[PDB]
This record gives structure tokens, C-alpha cells and sequence, in this order.
């Protein structure tokens, strides 16, 4: 005992499908438009990053309590600098290449280490790499 | 995966000892069925009376 | 005109206040900090009065904006 | 005198391949001479799986007598190469562990255990320390590799080979690689790359685990000829001084080569039929004797129009010392199949030669070769799809 | 009783795999994202083998927990196990769930998994019994996603019927259930009535029939890969009767490349042996290296021999292939295309003689060609050079034909129509696989500075010039 | 509520197409300022700029460069930088005030 209860399920159903399809559609190009948008957005704000002042390159001496660290600046001697919140002090070792704030001198980024002493020493050196196949007799 | 078990497949019987497995450039011509280029020389060295 | 532009929106949508926040959503991240003021007002506009959950959403983190 | 032991050790031995190819042939089945040698072999290196997969694949006759002797000594000698693992991982140090195992696998490749062999192989390699031990491993697993014709073995060693190569310069080893790609080459139909790897180390030849010398330039001569243009052939090979040091002991060889050079086409035919008898009994030119000979029956109807307008049927056959018929069908199929720029007038029994340009010969490559590349394109998306 | 108790313990594990799969069954409509229902049938082939009488009994008898019709209908079919030691009662319906009755998108499913098991039982007449019962099930309903599911019981359903050998019953239904499938917009279902029509009507050599319905049915564009090749390769079958082959062999070539990777093996035998001939008979070549697979060596070498045979441009090469493979092409409904192949052995011939020859007496060509008289090589010729398969003349005075000078091809627009099939194509793959990038929804704008961060520089700037300045 | 919810339906497509077509409005228009940010950011480049020496690569974005003024800093990069010209020892323009690799 329906009328066209048939004929509106047909036509409700018919626009579900388009519905479906576009929405699909439309998220597809959404997330195109904000990878362009992020891209845009990044490159404004680079400009004002890349004024920001650069940071110090120094060396660990050793660490401190209170979450303090003595380093040497590359030019400028030795410093007793602050660590950043998201900075472990425990990954703060002797002998290690660490970032330093422009103003504050704030320990904030731990550079890749730099050449072992001893393989600073060997380079000079250079004595010639050798195995047993090598010696004869 | 929806597999053709519809279409009857024909048993395999084939050789499983290498057959070929060779990577080359292939071509018909090494397939036309003809007597060994000795053979076919010979067969001619004495159609001419040597 | 773009500011206004999205602005306008809030007028045509505040009888279905639900429409905005997804009209406008992306317009709240745009590059441009003009349009995103605007997409800010045309949430405002649109749904006014209403306290919608998915236009609140949406100007939580525009209140940090770097643009004042 | 000392150029057999100069060479790189005989495991797996490459006689033992071509014997086993040889009963393969159903001309050579029966013979019991090839059949001595390859038991002899057998017998002496102790190869039970090598015995077990001669008599599955060939349906031989397994002597239990002579399999149980064998197998008993395979487990007495691996149980005292492991007894000579474990007294040198406990007690001696790292580079007697490592000679160790490659006794192991030295012997795993002798007796033929080829899955045993690799593994162990991987295993000495992982641990070995000197570059020039890893390089003979590597050169191990070629010869294992060409023993079975495993193409991914010997690609993939040959990369790693080139690869040790480069880091440590031995010369020595590059010159044995050439050998050892000459001979992959061979068997993949490789003539234009085994012709320039064998004729860079015809001066410096020292893979006699491989093959012997003469049979090295005979194989030289052999994909020289198919390979090279007559301008190269004559710098390399005619005047090679190398080459022709040998050809002074291999009569036939010698007759071969000149005679296409110095245009003798009846003596080509005759040493080009004694070719084919040879090359189908040799396990690296077997699945490729009816393309070279064909090749070569092609060269030297080029060679002998390439210098002539036109040559009347009558001379072509003359010269071959075949038939007019048999010069008729040879150069109709040649021709038709796109390999001899000349045409045929039936009538007066006149070739006339062509000159089609390396334009339309380079088109059609671009689009034979580049088709080729389209359906890996075309069947590579349709594997990232699904 | 090892062998009873290996046989209980792949029995429960398949019991669980059932439920599974069911349960994402269910979980297609809570969600209401049909394609859920795929990864159920997915598994359908691998839980097809991995079932037995017990595993039925377990799963008819406990998924419904309600003994309805349907449980005095599929319960009499099957065998029932006795009183086995571990009575694991098998309820995955509980309280609520046991009293409501079972989704019509399960009930199909249990259902076809009887249906599959009475085909691995050969009981094809009590699987059309149950098939029958199946077909009024989903008749009646209107859900959607049970499409998904519709299309695979259609599939079954002519199984049935395909060892009942009447197939023509089942056509009518197909029919009907084709023009529902299509006013519904039933993207799989439809692609598999279609394909399964287009088999019904192959079966019986309607070849009129089939044409008909893809010149006015249009496949959905949508459909899957197992279901398109399908599709490619009857079309395909079809357009090679009716002397279409250039467009025949796309479809097959088409129909090769969607096929299954690693399985359906047969059905890459039979689209290769299609293949082979409609390329023979378009005059193009084989490709070697598909009678060097290890599966279609086997039965590609009779075709093997007939490529060769046609090759060669022989006709009593040609004829000799026919009189000892003709059972074979016979027996594999082929033998009417291989008649045709004689009309191109003939063509091949002539060509290879034009390109050889730049003058051939007709009496040569006739030997050549292995054909009756140099007469009637007369007219073959003849008709060869009004089709523009060889450019030459013919002296009937003196006897002879004269093949014309090759004209330089790269000095011609064909070069450039060859690179722009080819350098279209290129172009089509690149939109293609772009097109097919996806980028995932990830939280955008997020990457740049944050509030906290471009905070800091605010304050610490203000100090710079409040300090440096003063 | 069978015409409520077609007529509902009806309106979200007319809204799906609305949004569609302003979504490609805007990516054509996202792309001019694309290359607008990228012609602008090119003012960090101008002169004068102090001579640094390239070191080491922390990441993408940030290096280690050697000015000539005596000291070593931990800087950024211009993302507009060919980084296959960032060879060991080479020279490279830095900020005069930043120290940036620009």
C-alpha cells in the first residue's frame, strides 16, 4: 500500500550515488588545494624564518646540574649555556658538535657529531689499509 | 582473488626441468623446422657429382 | 573584496548555520590572512546565536593566527 | 708450463657440465666413453648428489653399492670439516674459522650440493675479512652459476664481482671476469659483448678452470666473426698476434676464419657446416648454432654483394659451391626477413643489390625496441593498480 | 583418529573465518560503506575449498539461531555430524542478537557457501533446489550493498546450471535480473549478469545474440578486473567471428592484461589461443615468448605448429597442420577462425615473394605457394596488388610479375603516425598514473610555525629593539 | 519525509558542485601566488651578502656554514637552493644579518 514510495527511493538512491561520487571527488581536490596552500603558506613564512638569526656552532665540555652545559663557541671561547625544554640532558655528551640560541646561547639542537680525534689522527697518519691476503712469504 | 575456475583449465603436463628458461631476443626463425645447415651442404656437395 | 567576499557568505547561509563551517573551513587556512578574517566573520554571521560545535572548532585555532 | 695451476680451482668443474650435456643430446646418450669420464669424475670427487640427480634426470641405474660408498664418505667428510668448525671457533682465531668454512663449501660445490653450496658460500662470505677471499667467493659462485646456468646467480655475482673490482684495483681479476662474462655471453646469444670481453683478454688469458687456451680462441674466432665488422675483424683478429700464435695448431680454425676474409665462400661453407657439428655439441653454443650459422650464411652473402651491383644466381652458387635452387631459397628468406639488401629477378636470375639507409634500419628498432619498453610500462602500472 | 582430529582442528578454524567475514558483512551496513562486503568475498575462493559437511552442519545451524523456513531448507541438505566429544556450541548470536532476525546480506552468504559446497559435492540438481531458493531471496530485496553480494550468488547461479548442461532457463533470468541490476545503477552486479550473458550466449554459438547485447549494453566503466576481462575476451570471442580483428585484438590483449597475475590459468590458455589466431589472422605476428611459458607450452603447441605453418606462407605447410590438429581447433572452438587463416597463409606468401623478388615468373609463385596452376596464382595475385598487400604489376604477356621499388618509409608520414600512437600513449599513462596519486588526509597547515614557537620570536624581537636602539 | 529527504539530498549535490568549482577556482589561483611567494622570497638574495663555506647537512632545511668573518654557524637554507650545487667546500652567499644560505 505505497504510492510512489518506489518512485522516491529510485530518485533518493539516484542522487546518493552522484552525492557519493562527488564528495569523493571533492576531497580528492581539497587535499590537492591545501598540499598548494601549505606550500604557499611555507614559502611566506620563510622569508621571516630565514631572518631569524642563525646559531652558534660549539663544543660540549661537559654537562652540568640544573640542566647546564659548558661549551666553547667556534671563535669565542668557552660559554655556560641553558638547555632547551626539548633537549634531553642526558644526550648531551662530552665532545659533542651542539646548536647555540643568537642571544641566549640556549642549547637547542644537537649537530652531528664530529670527526673522532683518533680518526682525525689516522688520517694524517694514513697508514695503508692491509690484510693477510696482501702479505706474501 | 575472484580466480577463472569457470574456464576449464586445461592440466599443465608440461616439463618442469627447465625447458628453456632463457633470456634472450628470440625470434621465429630459429624455430623453422629444417635439417642442420651440414645436412643440407652435404646433401648438395654430391647433387653436383664432388 | 576578498575579505568581504567570504564575509557575504554568513548572510546567505545563517538559515542553515551547519553549511558554513564546511563552505568555509578551507577558506580558514587560506594563505591569504584576509580571507581567513573573513572566514572567521562569516562563521560569525552564519552562526550566530547558535553555538555551533564545528564553527567554534574552527576559530579555536584562529585565535593564534600569526596575522593580529 | 705452470698455466693450469695458474688458474682459479676447477669447482665446479665445467668438464663435468659439458658431459653432462653431451647425454643430454640424443645423439650422444649411449656413448660410453662420455659416460666413463663423467662416472669417473663422479667416482673420484665422492658426488652422490650429483649421482642421484644424474640418474632422475637421465633415468639411469643407481649402484647402491657405489652410492652408499660414496654417501658415507660426503657425511664422514663434512662431519670433519664441522669438527674442524668447532675446534677453530672455540679455540683458533677468526681467518682459521673462515678457512673452515670455505673447506666446507669448497666441498659442498665439489660434490655437486649446489643449494648446500650457496649457503654456505653466504655464510664464508658474510665473515671473510680480505677483499681478494670475498672476490674468489664471489668467482666461486659463478662457476657454480655457469655449472647450472642460473641467470640470476651469475648476474647478480657478476654486478657484486664488478663491484669488488672497482674498490680494490686487481687487474688480475678483472682480466678473469672478462672471461667469465665472455662465457655468460656465449650463453645468452651475447655475441657482440662476448666478442670484445674475449678479445681484451686474449693477451691475458689465465681462466683455465674455464676452458683451455685453444679452446678459448677458438670461441674468439667464433663470436669474432659474427660480431665484428671486416675493418675490426682485420685489426683484431687476422692480425692478432695472439690469435694467430694459436690458429698455427688449430688447421680448421684458421681455415675457417681466412676463408670468409679472404672470400674462398666454397671453403666458408664447408668449415662453416664443421662449426655447426662442433658448436651443437658444446654446452654454451648449443641453443645458439642454428642462429650463428645462420648469421654467419647471412655475412657471407652480404659480403659477397656488398661489393657488386648486381650478381647473377649462377656465380652466388658457383662460388658457395651450391646449387642455383639452394641460392635461391637462402637469399629469399634472408631477404624477406630484412637481412640482405639485395633483390632476386627470377627471370634472368640477377640479385640486385640495395642501399637502404641506417636511418630506416634505426627507425625500426625504435620501434621494435621501444615497444618492448612500452609494455613493461604498460604492465607495470597495471601491477601498481591492483 | 589422527586423521579426525587434524580434520576438527581445520574445522573450528574455518568456523572462525566464517564468522569473520560475516561479521564485516554486518559491519558493511553499520558502516553503510559497501565495500567492506569485498574483503568477505575476497576470501571466498580460499573458504570455497576450506569447508566440509561438519563445517556446514555448524555454521547453517548456529549463525541463524533462529529456525525459520530457511533452516527447514538448508538443514535436509546436508549431512549432520553425531554426538562428538567436544560439543563447542557455535553461537555467535546472543540475547538480542540470537531473537533478531539475520540480515539479508548474511543470509545470502551462508546460503551461497551451501550452494559453492553442492557443486564440490556434485549435487547439481539439489544446488539448483537451493540455488532456486537463493534467487528469490535477493530478488526481493532492494538493498545496496547486498549488490556487491547479488553478483557473485548471479555467478554461482549459472555454475549451477553450467553441469545442469540446459543454460537456457538461466537466460531469461539473467535478462530480468540485467534490467534491474541496470535501472538501479548496480555497477557490479551488472558487469557480471553481462559477462555471464555473454557466456550463455557463446555456449550455443549465438554469436548474433551476444553482438547484439554489447552493441546496445554499455559495461561499467567501474567493474572490477576479474569482471573486465571477462568482458574484453567475449567481446573479443565476438568481434572475431564478425570479422572485426583489429578491434578483436585489443580487447584480447586488453583481456590478458587484467587477467589474474598468478592464477586462472585456464582462462590465460584460452584468450592465448584466441589471440594467436585473430593475430595470425590480421596478418601481424605472434610473440614468441608466450609459447615458452611453462602452462600454455603444453597446449599452445598445437598453435605453435599452425603459426609456424602460417609463417612460412606455405599452404601445404598449412593444410598438413589442419589434417592433424583439426580435432583439436575442433574441440576447442577455434576451427572456423584456422579456416580463415588459409586466405592469409596465401597473403603472407605473396608478400614475402614481392619483398624477395623484384620479378617472378607466376609459374614460381605458384610453386612457392604450393598452389593448383600459375593461373590461379594469376588472379591471387592480382587481388593482392588491388588490396594493397604487395605494390607490384603483372605481364600476363610475358608471364612474369614485377614487384615496384621500395620507397624510403622515413621520407613518409608513416614514421610520425607510428610515433603519434606511440607518443599519445606515452602521454596517456603520465595523466593516468597522476591522476592515480593519492594524497592522504593529513592535518595541512600543520607543518608551518606554531602559536608557542612564532611566539617566541615576538618577544625576544621586541627586546632586540628595545635594547640595541636605546 | 520521503520528499524532505530528496529534496535535501538534491541541495547537498548543488552544494558538492558549488564546492568543486570554487576548490579549482582556487587552485588556479593558489598556483599564481605560488610563484608570486617564490619571485618575492628572492629579496633575502640581496646584496651585500658575506661569503660562508658549506660543511655539513644537518636536514633539508638547516646546514652548518662556515662565514669567512671566523665562525661557524648552524643556519637555514633557502629552499629555493639547488642542492646538488651544496658540494663539500663550497662557497656560499650567507646573510649578511642572519647568516642564512641564501
Amino acid at each position: 500500500g505505497s504510492g510512489l514510495r518506489q518512485y522516491y527511493l529510485s530518485k533518493i538512491e539516484e542522487l546518493q550515488l552522484i552525492v557519493n561520487d562527488k564528495s569523493q571527488n571533492l576531497r580528492r581536490l581539497q587535499a590537492q588545494r591545501n598540499e598548494l596552500n601549505a606550500k604557499v603558506r611555507l614559502l611566506r613564512e620563510e622569508l621571516q624564518l630565514l631572518q631569524e638569526q642563525g646559531s652558534y656552532v660549539g663544543e660540549v665540555v661537559r654537562a652540568m646540574d640544573k640542566k647546564k652545559v659548558l661549551v666553547k663557541v667556534h671563535p669565542e671561547g668557552k660559554f655556560v649555556v641553558d638547555v632547551d625544554k626539548n633537549i634531553d640532558i642526558n644526550d648531551v655528551t662530552p665532545n659533542c658538535r651542539v646548536a647555540l640560541r643568537n642571544d641566549s646561547y640556549t642549547l637547542h639542537k644537537i649537530l652531528p657529531n664530529k670527526v673522532d680525534p683518533l680518526v682525525s689522527l689516522m688520517m694524517v697518519e694514513k697508514v695503508p689499509d692491509s690484510t693477510y691476503e696482501m702479505i706474501g712469504g | 582473488d575472484d580466480e577463472f575456475e569457470e574456464f576449464p583449465a586445461e592440466d599443465w603436463a608440461g616439463l618442469d626441468e627447465d625447458e628453456d628458461a632463457h633470456v634472450w631476443e628470440d625470434n621465429w626463425d630459429d624455430d623453422n623446422v629444417e635439417d642442420d645447415f651440414s645436412n643440407q651442404l652435404r646433401a648438395e656437395l654430391e647433387k653436383h657429382g664432388y | 573584496v576578498r575579505r568581504a567576499a567570504v564575509e557575504s557568505l554568513g548572510f546567505i547561509l545563517f538559515r542553515t548555520p551547519e553549511q558554513c563551517p564546511s563552505v568555509v573551513s578551507l577558506l580558514s587556512e587560506s594563505y591569504n590572512p584576509h580571507v581567513r578574517y573573513g572566514a572567521a566573520m562569516a562563521l560569525g554571521i552564519c552562526c550566530a546565536g547558535t553555538g555551533n560545535k564545528e564553527a567554534i572548532n574552527l576559530l579555536e585555532p584562529m585565535t593564534n593566527d600569526p596575522v593580529n | 708450463e705452470n698455466l693450469e695451476e695458474e688458474g682459479l680451482p676447477k669447482n665446479p668443474d665445467l668438464r663435468i657440465a659439458q658431459l653432462r650435456f653431451l647425454l643430454s643430446l640424443p645423439e650422444h646418450r649411449g656413448d660410453a666413453a662420455v659416460r666413463d669420464e663423467l662416472m669417473a669424475a663422479v667416482r673420484d670427487n665422492n658426488m652422490a648428489p650429483y649421482y642421484e640427480a644424474l640418474c632422475k634426470s637421465l633415468d639411469w641405474q643407481i649402484d647402491v653399492d657405489l652410492l652408499n660408498k660414496m654417501k658415507k664418505a660426503n657425511e664422514d667428510e663434512l662431519k670433519r670439516l664441522d669438527e674442524e668448525l668447532e675446534d677453530a671457533e672455540k679455540n683458533l682465531g677468526e681467518s682459521e674459522i673462515r678457512d673452515a668454512m670455505m673447506a666446507k663449501a669448497e666441498y659442498l660445490c665439489r660434490i655437486g650440493d649446489k643449494e648446500g653450496a650457496l649457503t654456505a658460500f653466504r655464510k664464508t662470505y658474510d665473515k671473510t675479512v680480505a677483499l681478494g677471499h670475498r672476490l674468489d667467493i664471489v668467482f666461486y659462485l659463478l662457476r657454480i652459476g655457469l655449472f647450472y646456468m642460473d641467470n640470476d646467480l651469475i648476474t647478480r655475482n657478476t654486478e657484486k664481482a664488478k663491484s669488488l673490482i672497482e674498490e680494490g684495483g686487481d687487474w688480475d681479476r678483472r682480466n678473469r671476469l672478462k672471461v667469465y662474462q665472455g662465457l655468460y655471453c656465449v650463453a645468452i646469444r651475447d655475441f657482440k659483448q662476448a666478442a670484445e670481453l674475449f678479445l681484451d683478454t686474449v693477451s691475458t688469458f689465465t681462466s683455465y678452470e674455464l676452458m683451455d687456451y685453444k679452446t678459448f680462441v677458438t670461441y674468439t674466432v667464433y663470436v669474432s666473426m659474427i660480431a665484428l665488422e671486416r675493418p675490426d675483424l682485420r685489426e683484431k683478429v687476422i692480425k692478432g698476434a695472439e690469435i694467430l700464435e694459436v690458429l698455427h695448431s688449430l688447421p680448421a680454425v684458421r681455415q675457417y676464419l681466412f676463408s670468409l676474409y679472404e672470400c674462398r665462400y666454397s671453403v666458408f661453407f664447408q668449415s662453416l657446416a664443421v662449426v655447426e657439428q662442433e658448436m651443437k655439441k658444446d654446452w654454451l653454443f648449443a641453443p645458439h648454432y642454428r642462429y650463428y650459422v645462420r648469421e654467419m650464411r647471412i655475412h657471407a652473402y652480404s659480403q659477397l654483394l656488398e661489393s657488386y651491383r648486381s650478381l647473377t644466381l649462377g656465380y652466388m652458387a658457383e662460388a658457395f659451391g651450391v646449387g642455383v635452387e639452394f641460392i635461391d631459397q637462402e637469399l629469399s628468406r634472408f631477404i624477406a626477413a630484412g637481412r640482405l639488401h639485395c633483390k632476386i629477378d627470377k627471370v634472368n636470375e640477377i640479385v640486385e643489390t640495395n642501399r637502404p639507409d641506417s636511418k630506416n634500419w634505426q627507425y625500426q628498432e625504435t620501434i621494435k625496441k621501444g615497444d618492448l619498453l612500452l609494455n613493461r610500462v604498460q604492465k607495470l602500472s597495471r601491477v601498481i593498480n591492483m | 583418529a589422527a586423521a579426525e582430529h587434524s580434520q576438527r582442528e581445520l574445522d573450528t578454524v574455518t568456523l572462525e573465518d566464517i564468522k569473520e567475514h560475516v561479521k564485516q558483512l554486518e559491519k558493511a551496513v553499520s558502516g553503510k560503506e559497501p565495500r567492506f562486503v569485498l574483503r568477505a568475498l575476497r576470501m571466498l575462493p580460499s573458504t570455497s575449498r576450506r569447508l566440509n559437511h561438519y563445517v556446514l552442519y555448524k555454521a547453517v545451524q548456529g549463525f541463524f539461531t533462529s529456525n525459520n523456513a530457511t533452516r527447514d531448507f538448508l538443514l535436509p541438505f546436508l549431512e549432520e555430524p553425531m554426538d562428538t566429544e567436544a560439543d563447542l556450541q557455535f553461537r555467535p548470536r546472543t540475547g538480542k542478537a540470537a531473537s533478531t532476525p539475520l540480515l539479508p546480506e548474511v543470509e545470502a552468504y551462508l546460503q551461497l557457501l551451501v550452494v559453492i559446497f553442492m557443486m564440490n559435492s556434485k549435487r547439481y540438481k539439489e544446488a539448483q533446489k537451493i540455488s532456486d531458493d537463493l534467487m528469490q531471496k535477493i530478488s526481493t530485496q532492494n538493498r545496496r550493498a547486498l549488490d556487491l553480494v547479488a553478483a557473485k550468488c548471479y555467478y554461482y547461479h549459472a555454475r549451477v546450471y553450467e553441469f545442469l548442461d540446459k543454460l537456457d532457463v538461466v537466460r531469461s533470468f539473467l535478462h530480468a535480473r540485467l534490467r534491474t541490476a541496470t535501472l538501479r545503477h548496480d555497477a557490479d552486479g551488472q558487469a557480471t549478469l553481462l559477462n555471464l550473458l555473454l557466456r550463455n550466449y557463446l555456449h550455443y554459438s549465438l554469436y548474433d545474440q551476444a553482438e547484439k547485447l554489447v552493441s546496445k549494453s554499455v559495461f561499467p566503466e567501474q567493474a572490477n578486473n576479474n569482471e573486465w576481462a571477462r568482458y574484453l575476451y567475449y567481446t573479443g570471442r565476438i568481434k572475431a567471428i564478425q570479422l572485426e580483428y583489429s578491434e578483436a585484438r585489443r580487447t584480447m590483449t586488453n583481456a590478458l592484461r587484467k587477467a589474474p597475475q598468478h592464477t586462472a590459468v585456464g582462462f590465460k590458455q584460452t584468450v592465448h589461443k584466441l589471440l594467436i589466431v585473430v593475430e595470425l589472422l590480421l596478418g601481424e605476428i605472434p610473440d614468441r615468448l608466450q609459447f615458452r611459458q611453462p602452462s600454455l607450452k603444453r597446449s599452445l603447441m598445437p598453435y605453435f605448429l599452425l603459426t609456424q605453418a602460417v609463417r612460412t606462407g606455405n599452404l601445404a605447410k598449412f593444410n598438413q597442420v589442419l589434417d592433424q590438429f583439426g580435432e583439436k581447433f575442433q574441440a576447442d572452438g577455434t576451427y572456423t577462425l584456422i579456416i580463415r587463416l588459409r586466405h592469409n597463409v596465401i597473403k603472407t606468401g605473396v608478400r614475402m615473394i614481392s619483398l624477395s623478388y623484384s620479378r617472378i615468373s607466376l609459374a614460381d609463385i605458384a610453386q612457392k605457394l604450393q598452389l593448383d596452376s600459375p593461373e590461379d596464382a594469376e588472379f591471387i595475385v592480382a587481388k593482392a596488388i588491388r588490396d594493397g598487400v604487395i605494390e607490384a604489376s603483372i605481364n600476363h604477356e610475358k608471364g612474369y610479375v614485377q614487384s615496384k621499388e621500395m620507397i624510403d618509409i622515413y621520407s613518409t608520414r608513416e614514421p610520425q603516425l607510428a610515433f603519434h600512437q606511440r607518443i599519445s600513449f606515452c602521454l596517456d599513462i603520465h595523466n593516468m598514473s597522476v591522476k592515480a596519486m593519492r594524497f592522504p588526509p593529513k592535518s595541512y597547515n600543520k607543518d608551518l610555525e606554531s602559536a608557542e614557537e612564532r611566539r617566541e620570536r615576538e618577544q625576544q624581537d621586541l627586546e632586540f629593539a628595545k635594547e640595541m636602539a636605546e | 519525509d520521503l520528499y524532505s529527504r530528496y529534496k535535501k539530498l538534491q541541495q547537498e549535490l548543488e552544494f558538492l558542485e558549488v564546492q568543486e568549482e570554487y576548490i579549482k577556482d582556487e587552485q588556479k589561483n593558489l598556483k599564481k601566488e605560488f610563484l608570486h611567494a617564490q619571485e618575492e622570497v628572492k629579496r633575502i638574495q640581496s646584496i651585500p651578502l658575506v661569503i660562508g663555506q658549506f660543511l655539513e647537512a644537518v636536514d633539508q632545511n638547516t646546514a652548518i656554514v662556515g662565514s669567512t668573518t671566523g665562525s661557524n654557524y648552524y643556519v637555514r637554507i633557502l629552499s629555493t637552493i639547488d642542492r646538488e650545487l651544496l658540494k663539500p667546500n663550497a662557497s656560499v652567499a650567507l646573510h649578511k644579518h642572519s647568516n642564512a644560505l641564501v
